């Protein structure tokens, strides 16, 4: 019960059970992994009063793969995390092409979960006295 | 507790398995010595919808109940409880017109009003005691050498 | 009876059903009071919070229509007020006595 | 206000006429006689003019003062009082007068009317914070009022304080 | 329609490659959200009836109202009996039903409208009981509506 | 801010308090916030919390 | 009859408040949900 | 039920949203029920010009 | 009268789009992910299925 500032919440593809009248929830590291799935699945203007939430990775569809592109991809990913996921620090972004013919680009993101609580983390019994900005 | 009593008072007498009994109510429910119109009228006038009591009278229930005094106060013998005689009656009016009542409807209202009292007496049987704070246990004398 | 210049007020604060930010804060306050034992993550990626914001938006829409003036809310398709009001020509005059 | 459908000064069955009775508020008792409230000539005449313009070509109404007359209560002593002074019988008498006065002239009173059965009077008293009971009560007209000449009608025959007359009566003694 | 595509509850659906389980979960969410939409739809529906509720010609038989929701692509599968979505009056009887105490509410509306002309029908409450039994409630409401319709002449040609 | 660690073999409570706060003197407040009675011997699987200092 | 007067001039059913167009409480919407389910 | 869980922190999340929503709607009820007054005022002041 | 608009097959707009891409990047660049001018909307909506 030491790791209570990562928090608890709804699972992303919310599932409803009938063996008990409840919706499944996630916590800790599991919760972080689903947060990342949400962020990179939504476009910048799709939320109603949150006009700047999501990412622009679609800009790179139907384009050739080179050094300039790879640099741009890395920048897009790092900024989305700095703005929207306070609980982690990116470690490495590995961008490679696994298919000579099929139009595939493979991106592998590795990251580290923070041991100390961020000033941007809105978890209920903490942000009240620790959420300065 | 909501009534404002404290522990010393709540547990002052014999412990009762069925709930607590309030001493004030108990003292009040003594056999009555006198019955009077000034109280009966107030009971009727306070019922919502009543406007005017045009006629009212009390009397010892008896036979050959012909012309007799108003009996503004009736006294009761020392070891008796008063009870309505079941020869009583109220004539209800609206304006100047008499109306008629149905016995089944009245019985239903009376039953509901009183049955709801039983429900509370029963609920009173469960909440009979205060909480006591509870601790843990952990060999408080454990000691490690300073060496 | 001339046209006037048109502008929009800058103090968007009412503390009622037309104020989005107000509604959102009240929503969160109620959530903590009722369910903080189980639901503590109130970050923006949370489906729970997403649903709240959608509902707050819908409430503002309802409030906005309630404020439409009476002249329009009780209008007839063909115009007039036949089944709603009696007019002065009909309800004020008196027989001559 | 009270409108009287067939009333003339000498008749209660004359067609083609009407009488109106006016009662003032007289709240400012510093001036007014609150046991004989009356309407001045200015108002009696203004009212008649106003109404006669709106009636009919054929009808004039008359506007008068009520010419009040009324009965008064006596009763069995209260079974309880706050104290002999604090809730003196005189204090009870004053309260009774106020309750009746409110019908005669403007004042506050919980009761719907002074002209009511003893049941209403009993409720008014029962509501007091300094009372418990009273064995009996009555309120006949003052047959024994010497000042207004003797032979005066009394209100003994089980009436709920009914006014002595359609007009020239009030049933609001105080 | 206010949620993102990722949720899968919008008109364009959800891509096949994501599998059946995710499609099923989307169906479960649509079900849940209908509890919020049916209530909001009722309030909008209630505005559309203000004209009837206060009409001088003839008021409605119900005082609470609802609507079928048809801008959701599978409502024909979400509901156990799609029949109700073809008629808002049947839907009202099924979803609100008894909660609508029409006799008391209809009388309150009528009494207000009558009071606006300084009139008063209180005596019907008991005088009609010397003529009819339980059937007086329907009779009395019909008479009150007739009174308002005929009022222009009634108050004038005295 | 708040912090958590796991106890490894070789750790002591006043040495860990010095590396987190800059002073060894807060060890009795860390032990009270974790419910520790025998803090002079720590068991090597325990997860502790380290609360922040109060500001006013 | 005593005619009328100032204290008798209040019409209890003229004030708009006497009519509450919508009267559901939290407990009524919960009953609605129990059926709808 | 509603009294027992008011400010307890103990409801399952699907009910927590449903009830919070119902509480937010109380402000709509307040606005909606003022229509009867607006209607009356309109008739006496704008239709009858009094 | 002037509220009614013209509806056209897409091929003429694509020829325009091809010219833009050939000048901006070259003939070896794909024509996809390019916006169209003077278009309010597609005539129909096509789902993912």
């Amino acid at each position: 019960k030491s790791k209570d500032f990562l928090g608890t919440g709804w699972g992303f593809p919310p599932e409803f059970e009938t063996s008990i009248g409840q919706v499944k929830t996630t916590s800790g590291v599991e919760d972080i992994q689903k947060s990342l799935e949400i962020l990179f699945s939504t476009k910048i203007g799709e939320r109603i009063m949150q006009p700047t939430y999501g990412c622009n990775l679609d800009e790179l569809l139907f384009s050739p793969i080179n050094r300039t592109l790879k640099t741009y991809v890395i920048e897009l990913i790092k900024n989305a995390i700095l703005y929207h996921e306070p609980r982690i620090d990116p470690e490495k972004i590995d961008i490679t092409q696994g298919n000579e013919i099929e139009g595939e680009l493979l991106i592998h993101l590795q990251y580290i979960v923070r041991a100390t609580n961020s000033r941007k983390n809105m978890v209920y019994p903490f942000y009240l006295e620790e959420g300065t900005n | 507790v909501d009534k404002g009593y404290t522990m010393d008072e709540i547990f002052e007498g014999p412990f009762l398995e069925n709930g607590f009994i309030d001493t004030v109510e108990l003292k009040a429910s003594e056999l009555r010595k006198e019955v009077r119109l000034s109280d009966i009228i107030n009971i009727i006038m306070s019922i919502d919808g009543v406007k005017i009591v045009k006629e009212i009278t009390l009397g010892n229930c008896d036979e050959n109940d012909g012309i007799e005094n108003n009996q503004w106060v009736i006294c009761i013998p020392e070891n008796k409880k008063p009870k309505l005689c079941k020869k009583t009656t109220i004539n209800y009016f609206k304006g100047i017109l008499p109306i008629n009542l149905n016995p089944v409807r009245v019985d239903n209202h009376k039953s509901k009003i009183l049955a709801s009292r039983l429900e509370n007496d029963l609920k009173a049987k469960d909440d009979l005691e205060p909480a006591i704070p509870q601790g843990t246990f952990a060999d408080w004398g454990e000691y490690s050498s300073i060496q | 009876t001339l046209n006037k210049h048109i502008s929009i007020p800058k103090d968007m604060s009412s503390k009622d059903d037309l104020d989005f930010h107000f509604l959102r804060e009240e929503g969160i306050r109620y959530i903590k009071e009722l369910g903080s034992n189980f639901w503590t993550d109130y970050n923006t990626h949370d489906p729970g919070i997403t649903m709240l914001e959608v509902l707050c938006y819908a409430i503002s829409d309802l409030g906005n229509r309630i404020n439409i003036p009476i002249e329009d809310l009780i209008a007839n398709e063909e115009g007039g007020v036949k089944g709603q009001f009696y007019k002065v020509q009909e309800i004020l005059p008196s027989a001559p006595t | 206000v009270k409108c009287l459908n067939h009333t003339c000064s000498s008749s209660f069955q004359s067609p083609g006429n009407a009488t109106l009775i006016l009662v003032p508020d007289t709240v400012q008792q510093s001036v007014f006689d609150i046991y004989q409230p009356r309407v001045s000539q200015g108002t009696l005449n203004d009212v008649a003019a106003f109404v006669n313009e709106l009636n009919s070509f054929h009808v004039q109404a008359k506007v008068i003062n009520p010419n009040y007359e009324e009965v008064k209560v006596d009763v069995k002593v209260k079974f309880r009082e706050g104290l002999d002074v604090s809730f003196y019988l005189t204090k009870v008498k004053e309260d009774i007068k106020k309750f009746l006065s409110p019908w005669a002239y403007d004042q506050e009173s919980s009761v719907e009317f002074g002209v009511t059965l003893h049941r209403s009077q009993m409720i008014h008293y029962l509501e007091q914070l300094t009372y418990v009971d009273y064995i009996t009560d009555l309120r006949l007209l003052k047959r024994q009022a010497g000042s207004s000449p003797c032979n005066p009608i009394f209100i003994e025959t089980t009436e709920k304080e009914y006014i002595q007359p359609s007009n020239p009566k009030s049933i609001l003694v105080s | 329609h206010e949620f993102p595509e990722t949720y899968g509850i919008s008109d364009i659906g959800l891509p096949p490659k994501l599998g059946v389980k995710r499609a099923v979960l989307a169906r479960q969410l649509k079900g849940y959200l209908l509890f919020f939409d049916q209530i909001l739809a009722s309030y909008f529906e209630h505005l559309s009836k203000i004209k009837s509720l206060l009409s001088l010609d003839q008021g409605p038989s119900f005082t609470y109202f609802t609507q079928a929701i048809k801008d959701i692509k599978d409502v024909e599968e979400l509901f156990k009996d799609p029949t109700l979505l073809e008629n808002d009056e049947e839907l009202t009887k099924s979803l609100i039903g008894k909660l609508d105490d029409t006799i008391e509410r209809r009388n309150q509306l009528m009494d207000h409208l009558i009071a606006r002309f300084a009139e008063n029908f209180s005596s019907y409450a008991f005088l009609m009981k010397f003529l009819y039994g339980e059937s007086t409630d329907e009779i009395v409401l019909q008479d009150k509506q007739s009174f308002l319709r005929e009022y222009k002449e009634i108050s004038r040609e005295r | 801010m708040s912090h958590y660690r796991t106890v490894k073999e070789g750790d002591t409570l006043p040495l860990m308090t010095y590396r987190i706060y800059g002073d060894s003197k807060y060890y009795l407040e860390v032990a009270k916030a974790n419910g520790l009675t025998n803090f002079r011997r720590l068991k090597t699987g325990t997860e502790l919390i380290f609360p922040p200092l109060q500001k006013q | 009859r005593d005619g009328t007067g100032r204290r008798d001039l209040l019409d209890p059913k003229l004030a708009p408040e006497s009519v509450q167009l919508q009267d559901f409480e939290l407990s009524d919407w919960l009953i609605f949900a129990l059926n709808f389910a | 039920f509603l009294a027992a869980y008011d400010q307890s922190g103990k409801l399952t999340p699907h009910l927590t949203l449903f009830v919070s929503f119902l509480k937010l709607l109380e402000t709509s009820k307040k606005r909606f029920n003022q229509l009867t007054k607006r209607h009356l005022d309109f008739y006496y002041q704008e239709i009858l010009h009094l | 009268i002037n509220s009614h608009k013209v509806t056209l097959p897409p091929s003429s707009s694509m020829a325009g789009a091809y010219a833009r891409v050939d000048n901006d990047r070259g003939v070896w660049k794909s024509p996809a992910n390019i916006g169209l001018n003077y278009v309010s909307k597609p005539s129909v909506t096509v789902s993912h299925e």
